């Protein structure tokens, strides 16, 4: 009953995420999970690293994936780097204190892009929802949020506090105004989506997803559709996959460089005015040996462009950033797919590339893995030994978390460990069995044709002297380890390819795990068939024995640990966990106390004698793959398809109301400004607006009409009734000024008409027991108003009454055949006549 | 041109786009099976006549060249075939199989099958060899020799056409039942089965965008499908009786369908034009619609109003109607640019505005609106034709009881008011 | 004559002749358009 929680990481170098280089060649950050590196290029060692403030392992920790790094972006000049996390929210580290000092959330998607003046101090935000946010990070709130379009934000530029482009995977591309703080313009930038946006301040560079580059022009024109953004050149084959990035550099010539999906990076180079005047004239040639110059204007995307080279790089890309100098050497920084950072460089005189090919230097991948962790195993609580599938076994030690050496095997399935002069045993995916060292020189043996297909599982005794391995050609075979030879003692044959081998800790059972469901127990001395498992419904993929050799761990394809007892083969509990399908069980070297591992990336921790969850842990985010305990102390490691390898360690006014004091405000404003008005003509001070109005942007007799309109039309003659004489003549004074301001008039003139004869048909006695020279003329005008306004519907309404009818019956005239006689023209007239349906009762 | 073995005993040739015909003769009897090369000019004819016989083509004066006679066997010769041919025009063989049990291959002799055999499909490697029948088999040899590589085994009711496409190297076979069957050269198991069909289908073949089956069939239509799922993708429906030939060009891809009448028709590829027209149409909607809303917001109601009538958007045509009668609220009924626009509109765009005019006529808050757009209509148009547009009277049946009922409630309302006048009346009387 | 739903299927036409298109909607108004359709359908 202790607590479990993670210490360390290993192996990921550079994940899905950009990297930005600092100058002093200088250094390099990238991205972990939920963790930025930063690293020297000259020796590719961890300067720093950022984590956060609890460790995951805790209970406070949300059982929930963390967030990966998924874009990152720094100024120099401020000393800062901004980060987004992949559930949409913003950190910002420094690189000196290293601390962070504020935190935003806006998204609700990844987050893909960020550009960040530090200089206006401005963080503009593209998620992988269809919103861009501007941020300020000295007002440290949300600024405002453009959101127009409708896949995500893939493409980029902000420009001042004038323009911002932006192009989104509904593959178009959108020019916002930031004062007026709306779209002004659109253009479909390719046929499907569009990812890549480059800006020099006249051309534009838009890629597409069919190896065609768009180059576009740009202006501040003052029409409607064009004059902004044209559409001058398409230009054709970078390489059939996608142009994933544009990033543009300058020292004089200029360069870009496109960053597709595949292993090219293509480098253009764009020339001057000089080199324009003589290809237009070498142009006018070809021309002399119109619409021939509208074919040059055609040709003008390669005419401006030139392909200066390409970097084929290893297997996979993921990013890249400039570094050039001098205007003769000119490199990239490449993070790739798998686990390595390459130094490009290129020497060149400004027309030529004078190589054959890039130089590929300053490779950082000796921490990483370069491909996934197949297997795991622990050695003496002191070393580690991982194995991945490009051959490479490697030796890692908990103490200062580097390597010790690297050999080469094919595609590694299992590692093993003889703790007699400490040496490594693997079984391939061709059907091969290799030993190598660690102290010594690096390989000792590769048995070769040990089974004819893929092994698939490997153990050996507590005494080191006989391996066992399992192989789907149906064959379990028996080594013995002479002296430092290998022989084969046993073959047994079975009848279905057996998935897993695993020995007894105490010496007894030999326990085979056959792909035809089932578990098959036997005795380590005789072979004689002790016990068979059963019922699993999908074959068993991991199996281990307790401590004592009492219980059996067994663990399948379909989400379920069974339990099982070794006294007489009843299974003592199910359990069902891992919603995709577990990987590995452990135990611990002690009692019943187990751990699991599955394809959905949590990592389980049981207890067995209550068979309950005791923790669960959620440090990566792909498929674990493999998991593997201390001997004796305790700690465990556990290795996932994200090449991360983890070690855990032990611990109201009601309507009546409200219109009155909305009639109470409006008719204070309204006074003031007219006793000023007064005072004006009296001239020939003003008084401030209130609060509410001047909040809500609103004339005083707009701020009356709108809660007039909240008022519900079922309360509005209580309403009407609630209040007093006073508040009927403010209310008269705001008819008058409605009056005065027609459109709100004629735009609400049934609400104010019905109000106003309710409230003098109910106060009649009183008002005419007034005496007001006031109101009698605020009435004449109203009177005189109000039959001006209702006359004017009225006439509208006549009118249109009459042409119409004038129409109907005019065509009726033309196509409507009178017949002569009266009862057959009654009968066609009440055949041809409307019809209806109704539900009576007889 | 066009090689068409009808049945008739001469060989017709007529131009593709279509009235003149070349009849070529060779021999007494009707045809009965056509063949050509890939390039033109080396035709194959298998008549009823035990003659077959192969034409060499000259497109300079324009010879028909009758030059290879067969006289082969004493049956009906009823399918040809020619694969290739060598760099210097003489085409290496060729394959014909008859009325009886027997097949042969001649330079330029082996059992076939129980019943009588369908059709002859060569492969493109120019190595192996196909031939079905009616006895629900087909059965597929080599070329340098007779023996029998393999034969594909069974079916309900036979089996009447066989092909090979070419890029996947796949067996497709034209049923004797209303299906089509789909096997591969590695293990000649059933790869795919194609269904939906109605009677029978007669011929299957290929599209030159490698990844479409086409079948035709014996109902009078033409199904084109995917081969990956099985699933149709298009039906033609242009026969009335039958089908009966089906040929394809293949750069362009033109395929051309005839059947057992005269009714002869050619199908052409369209689709990247289609395509392409309606990219266009949607740039052109996207930049229209982007000037609809920064008119809107920046004023312009004329241009505004243009932009919605052309595009249908009744919520923004509504809102500018509003704020244009909010704007001339100050014989004139709108802004006059926007009457004159009114004036110089369309017919489907009148019987679009007054339609939906009718629709915000309904409700007693935007009758006024509506009522100013008709009066806009009435006072800048004319009544005749405004009262020859169809549907115009069935809309102004459905306009004129609403405005008799907005009418007679306006006039209650004045008549309400009067009590505005009468309190003015004792209040001057009482001071 | 009252105001039935729409002839076409790219607008939406309410009960008190406030027509409306399906080009013309931001996306929340949309998924409560959407929601509103779903309870009357639901009941209706």
């Amino acid at each position: 009953y202790q607590r479990f929680e993670q210490a360390a990481a290993f192996g990921v170098i550079a994940s899905n995420a950009n990297c930005v280089w600092i100058p002093a060649p200088g250094q390099l950050i990238t991205s972990a999970l939920e963790d930025v590196n930063i690293w020297d290029i000259k020796t590719g060692d961890l300067v720093s690293k950022l984590s956060d403030g609890l460790p995951p392992g805790a209970s406070d920790a949300r059982g929930a994936k963390p967030a990966e790094c998924t874009y990152l972006e720094a100024h120099k000049d401020t000393d800062l780097l901004a980060v987004g996390y992949a559930d949409g929210v913003i950190k910002v580290w420094d690189l000196m204190s290293k601390t962070v000092l504020l935190n935003f959330n806006g998204h609700k998607a990844a987050i893909t892009l960020l550009q960040f003046d530090g200089t206006g101090t401005r963080l503009i935000s593209g998620s992988k929802d269809s919103n861009i946010i501007v941020w300020d990070l000295v007002g440290e709130v949300g600024l405002y949020k453009l959101r127009s379009h409708k896949d995500s934000i893939t493409g980029f530029w902000c420009q001042g506090e004038d323009w911002l482009i932006s192009t989104s995977k509904d593959g178009m591309i959108k020019l916002w105004d930031l004062k007026t703080h709306q779209c002004i313009e659109t253009h479909i930038a390719h046929t499907g989506e569009c990812w890549g946006l480059a800006v020099k301040d006249d051309l534009l560079i838009t890629t597409g997803t069919d190896s065609q580059v768009k180059i576009w022009k740009l202006d501040i024109e003052n029409d409607k559709m064009g004059g902004k953004l044209t559409e001058m050149g398409i230009f054709e084959k970078q390489s059939k996959q996608r142009g994933l990035k544009i990033e543009f550099i300058t020292n004089k010539t200029s360069f870009f460089y496109i960053q597709n999906a595949d292993k090219t990076i293509e480098t253009f180079r764009i020339r001057k005015e000089e080199e324009i005047a003589r290809g237009l004239k070498k142009r006018e040639k070809r021309l002399k040996e119109e619409e021939i110059a509208k074919s040059i204007k055609e040709s003008y995307s390669s005419f401006i462009l030139h392909p200066f080279q390409t970097i084929r790089s290893l297997y996979k890309i993921k990013s890249a950033s400039w570094t050039t100098v001098s205007s003769s050497k000119l490199e990239l920084v490449l993070t790739t797919s798998s686990n390595t950072i390459e130094y490009y460089s290129i020497p060149y005189e400004k027309r030529d590339p004078t190589s054959p090919a890039p130089l590929k230097t300053h490779t950082i991948e000796l921490q990483g893995q370069r491909t996934d962790v197949r297997s795991i195993d622990i050695s003496d609580d002191n070393k580690l030994l991982a194995t991945a599938s490009n051959g490479s076994l490697k030796i890692w030690n908990i103490k200062t978390h580097k390597c010790i050496r690297t050999f080469e095997c094919g595609y590694a399935l299992t590692c093993k460990f003889l703790p007699g002069g400490l040496l490594v045993i693997l079984g391939t995916r061709n059907g091969e069995l290799q030993l190598f060292d660690l102290a010594s020189s690096s390989l000792l043996d590769t048995i070769e044709d040990a089974h004819d297909a893929a092994i698939w599982s490997l153990d050996l005794t507590s005494d080191g002297k006989r391996l066992v391995t399992g192989s789907a050609d149906k064959t379990v075979k028996f080594w013995d380890f002479k002296v430092l030879k290998l022989h084969h003692d046993t073959t047994l044959e079975l009848t279905d390819d057996i998935l897993c081998v695993r020995v007894s800790p105490d010496d007894r059972y030999l326990a085979i795990s056959l792909l035809d469901n089932t578990v098959k127990v036997f005795f380590l001395d005789s072979m004689k068939f002790y016990l068979s498992l059963y019922g699993h419904k999908l074959p068993v993929l991991s199996i281990d024995i307790s401590f004592d050799s009492k219980m059996i761990i067994t663990s399948s394809a379909d989400k379920n640990i069974k339990i099982w007892g070794l006294d007489f083969g009843d299974c003592h509990k199910s359990l069902f966990a891992h919603q995709d399908s577990i990987m590995n069980v452990k135990f611990l070297p002690q009692s019943h106390n187990f751990f699991s591992c599955s394809k959905d990336a949590v990592v389980k921790y049981w207890d067995g004698e209550k068979f309950e969850c005791i923790q669960k842990l959620y440090a990566h985010q792909s498929e674990v793959w493999a998991l593997a305990v201390a001997t004796d102390g305790g700690f465990v490691v556990s290795s996932s398809h994200d090449h991360s390898i983890r070690i855990w360690e032990e611990t109201s006014l009601k309507a009546g109301e409200r219109l009155m004091e909305a009639l109470d405000l409006g008719i204070a404003e309204i006074e003031g400004l007219e006793a000023y008005n007064r005072d004006m003509k009296l001239w020939q001070i003003k008084p401030q607006g209130n609060a509410v109005l001047i909040a809500v942007n609103k004339t005083p007799e707009q701020y009356i009409m709108d809660t007039l309109l909240r008022i519900r039309m079922s309360q509005l003659e209580d309403a009407l009734m609630v209040m007093p004489f006073s508040y009927v003549l403010k209310f008269l004074k705001f008819i008058d000024t409605v009056m005065q301001n027609k459109t709100l008039l004629h735009s609400h003139l049934p609400l104010i008409c019905k109000n106003l004869f309710f409230i003098i048909k109910f106060n009649h006695k009183e008002l005419v027991s007034q005496k007001n020279e006031e109101l009698k003329l605020q009435i004449n005008r109203v009177k005189t108003e109000l039959r001006s306004a209702l006359k004017s519907t009225e006439d509208d309404l006549g009118f249109n009454v009459q042409g119409l009818k004038f129409v109907k019956q005019q065509w009726n005239l033309r196509h409507n055949y009178e017949f002569v006689d009266e009862y057959d023209q009654q009968e066609k007239e009440s055949n041809s006549a409307r019809k209806r349906v109704f539900g009576t009762v007889i | 041109k066009l090689a068409l073995a009808t049945n008739s005993p001469s060989l017709r040739i007529i131009p593709v786009p279509p009235l003149d015909v070349e009849i070529y003769e060779g021999h007494e009897d009707l045809l009965n099976s056509l063949d050509a090369t890939e390039d033109g000019l080396w035709i194959a004819t298998a008549s009823k006549d035990n003659t077959a016989i192969v034409w060499r083509y000259n497109e300079n004066s324009c010879k028909f060249d009758i030059y290879a006679k067969y006289i082969g066997h004493s049956a009906a010769v009823t399918a040809v075939g020619l694969p290739n041919i060598v760099s210097k025009g003489y085409p290496e063989f060729l394959l014909t199989a008859s009325n009886d049990l027997t097949i042969k291959k001649w330079i330029i002799t082996r059992h076939a099958h129980e019943k009588d055999i369908n059709a002859l499909s060569v492969s493109p490697n120019d190595s192996i060899f196909a031939t079905a029948s009616y006895d629900k088999t087909c059965k597929i040899w080599n070329l340098e020799n007779g023996e029998l590589e393999a034969t594909l085994a069974n079916h309900k009711r036979g089996l009447w056409d066989v092909s090979f496409c070419q890029y996947d190297k796949l067996l497709a076979t034209s049923s004797g039942d209303k299906t089509v069957k789909i096997w591969s050269l590695d293990t000649f198991s059933v790869m795919k089965t194609l269904e939906g069909h109605t009677n029978a289908v007669q011929r299957c073949s290929f599209i030159n965008k490698q990844k479409q089956l086409i079948s035709c069939g014996a109902d009078g239509l033409i199904k084109i499908w995917d081969c990956s799922s099985g699933e149709c993708l298009k039906t033609l429906d242009g026969h009335n009786n039958r089908l009966w030939a089906l040929s394809t060009m293949n750069d362009g891809d033109m395929i051309v369908s005839a059947d057992a009448d005269g009714v002869f028709q050619f199908w052409k590829d369209c689709t990247e034009q289609e395509i392409e027209e309606e990219q266009e149409k949607a740039k052109l909607q996207v930049e229209q619609e982007q000037s609809l809303q920064n008119y809107m917001s920046k004023g312009d109601w004329t241009n505004a109003f243009l932009l919605a009538m052309t595009l249908d958007h009744p919520m923004r045509l509504f809102n500018v109607l509003k704020r244009a009668l909010g704007e001339s609220r100050s014989e004139v009924i709108f802004n006059e640019e926007l009457d004159q626009a009114i004036s110089i509109l369309n017919d489907e765009q009148l019987i679009l505005l007054m339609k939906r005019c009718r629709d915000w006529n309904t409700n007693a808050k935007t009758h006024t609106i509506a009522q100013r757009t008709i009066r806009c209509i009435l006072m800048h148009h004319n009544i005749a034709k405004l009262s020859e547009i169809p549907g115009m009277v069935k809309i102004v049946d459905a306009i004129i009881p609403y405005t008799q009922r907005h009418f007679t409630r306006v006039d209650n309302l004045v008549e309400q008011s009067y009590i505005l006048d009468y309190a003015l009346v004792e209040m001057d009387k009482l001071f | 004559y009252n105001v039935g739903k729409a002839e076409k299927d790219g607008e939406i036409r309410l009960k008190n002749g406030v027509a409306m298109s399906k080009e013309e909607l931001t996306r929340e108004d949309k998924n409560r358009l959407r929601r509103a359709l779903k309870r009357k359908r639901s009941k209706a």
